[PDB]
């Protein structure tokens, strides 16, 4: 039982090892540019009062 | 006989119910609501009836030491006639609604209790109260004020006039006595009668069992629903007792030999019917433990 | 047999540890630090449902942002309308164990499940005038914990044993089932791009799903206790992993790494559910502490706390237009908030 | 599958009595409402009565206010509608309807049969168009005004669109404005707004001959019009 | 507000109607739950009572019962556990005949379930019901074994009586809460329709003490 485990678990990170990476600072720098530029069409950080709550 | 400590007797039951019934509502006012059961609503019902029974205690105890002289006006005796009248019958119906709660819960958890939300549905908690400030309407103002032809002692008292006929004046009185003093007096107690005996004939019949522990705690129990109604009585009887006594002698030739006696004891037996609302807080000081 | 193991494990262990460690140049509070913060949010109760009469265990938004889905402790799943509080429609349950509920993206089905071993799909637009089930999916061998909805023909569960599991709806055949896990698994998320999915095992790992395919892409480790809920982010590179060693944790797809812990000495409880908000600037989290606290995405200050509960919040979700925030508990409330 | 059938009338002297009956047939009678219409010899579509879920709010007509009663009962699914004092406009079929009422809800769906009699302020639309040559191919448009601006607050619209070939009962065809019903064509459109209203289709086949109606869902008296008649040269 | 919205809050109204009805009918039955430990006398427990979980439905004497059986789940205990916090009992069932089988003593397995059950953080305001199974098998199996191979330190005779009385009392130690619960050890192979009497006779006491530590004066 063990045998068939032992392939399907050496396969597995066979199969991991080869991944193309990516560098951190501009990972990040990804999000914090998507985060920023949806500013205005964020309903709870900045709301409206009466005019488009349904609520 | 013509004693003055009554102002004294009146600050210490004022003191005891007060430090008793402040705890007692805070205890049940720093919890959540939702997370409560279905008693502790009529709990604060007695705990807030308590307390005004009690704050106007001070006027009447230094009535006693000024010796009959009214310096508040007219509407504020008035009104704490009708508060404290509303207060007692309210303190008796919530004790009763109570337990009547504790009957319809007990007695059989499956043959009835299907009207729980019909009784016990936050409904007593308003018609008790309703039933309580009407019948203290005629106790809301029906009392009167003033001096005599040269006694210039100023008391404020009920209202004797009643002028529709000399004949009917102590008829009418009479009448209201025989009647709110009598159904406030029977109808809650007979209804405690008959529900702590159902109780314990269905405690008894349950609890055949002969076991280790749990005698103790049945012992204890049988114990505590026994003294209950016997601190009761033996704490509220002299003052409808008092009241009975005079009003069956009035319409009789009577010597007046124990009329002293009767009006020494009645102003005296006011404090221990105090104290019988004044031990309320510890029948959850001591069988609550939350 | 093991001898070869007891070493290649080892080896291949290593040598995808070591470049992720060398590819870690930076972190995100040190680039991130130079932004305002965004000050203190005030979220006030605005609509509180009123009739389930036991614990509430799911929820889920429609579509349209207006409709909602809850499933009760009780043989109950109730429809509401999220504006005005009404009921649309009631559903009595065959088995009172109910673990997950589920919307379909078009507002024709509904899917539900639990301790029974199936996941139960529903119809609600019938020419009759009332819900009808329609199939009994059965194949598992475990309690059923999460189930989402792809199209209107193909759904996702994760199993309690080991397994998750894709079949079509006109047949109640397994179509693909990856198994990869040591232990059970309780929550997973879909990308939106329908092609990609997370779920979260209880031996502290998640994973990364192929659709197609059917195999497991990438793997993450780091906490130190079981996971209990996954949210993607908006974007779809990244997600969020709730714990009960009291933490949340970031994870990018492209990296391979962790950016960001989230956790406070003042809190020693669970986690029972994350979302994201729009945009990607909060990240609301459920928590055993009898309260929902909210947190900066790109930096870890916290922000306003969202307490209104009198039991443990299990289930909360973020609409799609980005207005309203609804949380459930094990009391019978449902409350909604802006 | 669904089915309504209504059956029971004849003739009455000027004055005399007779109840109605409508049978239901697998539909869940117990959770719908239920409706009355009426339609004389060659005129329009007048408006009954009316009995809700749970036989609560019972609301009926102007003319009929005191010598109609209705009543249901939910095992064997039947409904019932009695008389009392008849005169001689009551010559009608009584075409029982359907209804029910929720967020996405379809009122006016399944239109019944019909039965026969002879006993021998208000939204007012208007539809001044009475009858129109069209052929086949090619698209045609009928218009309707209404008294009233029907845009409620809720941002909905309320009026609706009817159909009815010869010698069969109506059918529902769009129940808003611009909200396409199940199981009819996509060759209609709504196109409405304020108190104009429209309704284009996109070609014309031989089983669209017919009547078209229109009807009202803000004011509960519910109105009707008169009718747009297609020839078909 | 217009004519639909009137219809709507009305078919909402008549939906809260038709909830609380059916919690009301469904408020008043008794919910049990069958913790086992592998092959024990659930199964011949669970017949003079009349995939994964499964409910068994039975009533007796004008009560109404509801019982489940979660021994077939295979998972990870604590984590759906949750859902049983409404129980009113707890029925346990334990073999007296694998004093002496070894898969590791078997009935030290059973100990230590019960251990964990009973001191378990939820179940700390239900009663237990403890079942000892087999009675035939044990008086001819004490004849011809020892039971020192089971609990060493007891010390005593082979008679039946005193070990029954060990085996009770030691399941019963291990419950740390003695004031809040309350165990029962009946035993069995005697069911003749009275396992059912046991239990009716358990759940109302259970039943009166909680009505009465929730409103009584306890
Ligand atoms: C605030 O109360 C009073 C204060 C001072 C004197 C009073 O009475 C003499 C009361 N009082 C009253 N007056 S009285 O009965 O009309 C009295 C004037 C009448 O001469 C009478 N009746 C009965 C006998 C035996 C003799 N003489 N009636 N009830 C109460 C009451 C008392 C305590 C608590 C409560 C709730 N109530």
């Amino acid at each position: 039982a063990s045998i068939a485990q032992a392939r399907k678990l050496v396969e597995q990170l066979k199969m991991e090892a080869n991944i193309d990476r990516i560098k951190v600072s501009k990972a990040a720098a990804d999000l914090m540019a998507y985060c920023e530029a949806h500013a205005k069409e964020d309903p709870l950080l900045t709301p409206v009062p009466a005019s488009e709550n349904p609520f | 006989s013509s004693g003055a400590l009554i102002p004294a007797i009146y600050m210490l039951v004022f003191l005891l119910g007060t430090t008793g019934n402040g705890l007692v509502l805070w205890t049940v006012f720093r919890s959540s609501r939702e997370k409560r059961r279905s008693a502790d609503i009529f709990i604060a019902s007695l705990a807030v009836a308590d307390l005004t029974f009690v704050v106007t205690l001070p006027l009447w105890a230094t009535y006693t030491y000024r010796d009959y002289d009214w310096p508040f006006g007219t509407f504020f005796c008035k009104l704490s006639s009708y508060l404290i009248f509303v207060n007692m019958y309210a303190s008796v119906f919530c004790l009763t609604g109570l337990s009547f709660d504790r009957y319809l819960a007990i007695v059989r958890p499956v043959a009835n209790a299907r009207l729980r939300l019909r009784v016990s549905g936050a409904v007593a908690t308003a018609v008790l109260w309703v039933l309580a400030a009407l019948l203290a309407m005629p106790v809301m103002v029906l009392r009167t004020t003033g001096d005599l032809e040269n006694t210039t002692k100023v008391q404020c008292y009920m209202d004797y006039s009643m002028v529709a006929t000399v004949s009917s004046e102590w008829a009418w009185e009479v009448g209201l006595g025989v009647s709110s003093t009598t159904v406030g007096f029977v109808v809650p107690f007979t209804i405690m009668l008959t529900c702590y005996f159902f109780i314990a004939q269905t405690i008894a019949g349950h609890f055949r069992k002969e076991r280790i522990e749990g005698l103790r705690k049945r012992r204890r129990l049988l114990s505590i629903i026994v003294v209950l109604v016997v601190t009761f009585a033996l704490c509220w009887m002299p003052y409808h007792l008092v009241k009975t006594l005079y009003m069956l002698g009035s319409l009789l030739h009577w010597p007046c030999d124990f009329d002293l006696f009767l009006m020494n004891i009645f102003p005296y037996c006011t404090c221990i019917s105090y104290v019988n609302s004044c031990l309320n807080p510890f029948l959850y000081a001591f069988f609550d433990p939350r | 047999e093991l001898d070869q193991l007891r070493q290649e494990a080892e080896q291949l262990k290593n040598q995808i540890r070591d470049a992720r460690k060398a590819c870690a140049d930076a972190t995100l509070s040190q680039i991130t630090n130079n932004i305002d913060p965004v000050g203190r949010i005030q979220m006030r109760t605005r609509r509180t449902l009123r009739g389930h009469l036991a614990k509430i265990y799911a929820m889920h938004w429609g579509t349209d942002s207006r409709l909602l889905v809850s499933a009760s402790q009780d043989g109950k799943l109730i429809i509401w309308d999220s504006y005005t509080t009404n009921k649309v429609h009631a559903i009595p349950l065959r088995s009172s164990w109910v673990m997950t509920c589920a919307y379909a993206p078009s507002g024709n089905y509904v899917a539900c499940g639990g301790l029974d071993n199936i996941c139960s799909i529903y119809n609600l637009k019938t020419r009759e005038g009332n819900v009808r089930v329609s199939r009994e999916l059965a194949g598992h061998t475990g309690y059923l914990s999460c189930c989402r909805f792809l199209d209107d023909n193909q759904i996702v569960t994760s199993s309690g044993d080991t397994t998750c599991a894709l079949w079509d709806i006109e047949t109640g055949q397994q179509t693909t089932t990856f198994t990869g896990h040591t232990g059970d698994v309780m929550s997973l998320s879909l990308a939106p791009d329908t092609r990609l999915f997370v779920s979260g095992a209880c031996d502290a790992s998640a994973k990364l799903w192929d659709v197609r395919e059917g195999m497991c892409r990438q793997t993450f480790t780091g906490h130190e206790s079981d996971i209990n809920a996954i949210c993607f982010f908006p974007n779809g590179n990244a997600f969020a992993t709730g714990s009960d060693d009291a933490t949340c944790r970031l994870f990018d797809l492209r990296a391979d790494q962790e950016l960001m812990t989230y956790s406070h000495d003042n809190i020693i409880c669970g986690i029972t559910s994350v979302s994201f908000s729009k945009s990607g600037r909060l990240l609301l989290a459920g928590y055993d502490d009898f309260n929902c606290n909210v947190w900066d995405a790109l930096k870890a200050d916290r922000a306003g706390v969202l307490a209104g509960h009198d039991n443990r919040v299990s289930c909360l979700g973020v609409t799609d237009d980005g207005m309203a925030v609804a949380t459930g508990s094990w009391d019978s409330f449902l409350k909604i908030w802006n | 599958d669904v089915q309504l059938v209504e059956s029971g009338g004849g003739l009455v002297q000027p004055g005399g009595s007779r109840k109605l009956s409508c049978s239901a047939s697998g539909f869940a009678f117990s959770s719908f409402g239920m409706h009355w219409v009426r339609q004389a010899p060659e005129k329009g579509l007048e408006w009954v009565a009316y009995i809700s879920s749970g036989s609560g709010t019972i609301y009926y007509a102007d003319t009929v206010k005191g010598r109609f009663t209705i009543s249901r009962d939910d095992p064997k699914n039947t409904l019932f509608l009695q008389m009392t004092s008849l005169r001689s406009e009551d010559t009608a079929m009584y075409y029982c309807v359907r209804s029910i009422y929720y967020y996405g809800s379809s009122p006016f769906d399944f239109w019944g049969q019909g039965t026969t009699l002879t006993v021998s302020s208000d939204i007012v639309m208007t539809q001044a168009t009475s009858s129109v040559p069209v052929t086949p191919g090619e698209s045609v448009s009928i218009s309707c005004r209404s008294s009233k601006s029907l845009l409620h607050s809720n941002g909905n619209t309320y009026l609706y669109w009817f159909l009815q070939r010869p010698g069969q009962s109506p059918q529902l065809l769009i129940y808003r404005m611009s909200n396409l019903a199940s199981g009819v064509p996509d060759r209609f459109s709504g196109s409405g707004s304020g108190t104009a209203f429209t309704l284009t289709i996109s070609r014309l086949e031989a089983e669209d001959v017919g009547v078209y109606y229109c009807m009202q869902h803000l004011e509960y008296p519910l109105t009707f019009g008169a009718g747009t008649k297609l020839e078909l040269k | 507000l217009s004519a639909e919205d009137k219809a709507a809050v009305e078919r909402s109204k008549m939906i809260d109607r038709n909830l609380r009805e059916d919690g009301e009918k469904a408020a008043r039955e008794v919910k049990l739950l069958l913790l086992g430990a592998g092959e024990s006398g659930k199964s011949t427990i669970v017949k003079q009572m009349k995939t994964g979980i499964v409910e068994t439905h039975f009533t007796f004497k004008d009560l109404h019962f509801k019982m489940f059986d979660v021994g077939g789940q295979r998972s990870e205990r604590k984590k759906w556990i949750h859902c049983f916090e409404g129980v009113t009992a707890i029925i346990f069932c334990v073999a007296l005949s694998d004093y002496d089988l070894v898969l590791m003593n078997r009935m030290h397995e059973s100990m230590k379930l019960f251990d964990s059950i009973c001191n378990n953080k939820w179940f700390t305001d239900t009663s237990i019901i403890l079942f000892l199974n087999k009675k035939d098998l044990f008086e001819e199996k004490i004849k011809k074994s020892p039971l020192t191979i089971c609990y060493p330190e007891y010390a005593g005779s082979n008679t039946y009586e005193e070990a029954a009385a060990y085996i009770q009392c030691q399941f019963e130690d291990l419950n740390k809460r003695k004031d809040t619960k309350e165990i029962y050890t009946h035993f069995t192979c005697a069911t003749d329709t009275k396992n059912v009497q046991f239990v009716f006779d358990a759940v109302t006491d259970v039943i009166i003490k909680n009505n009465l530590k929730d409103c009584g004066l306890f």
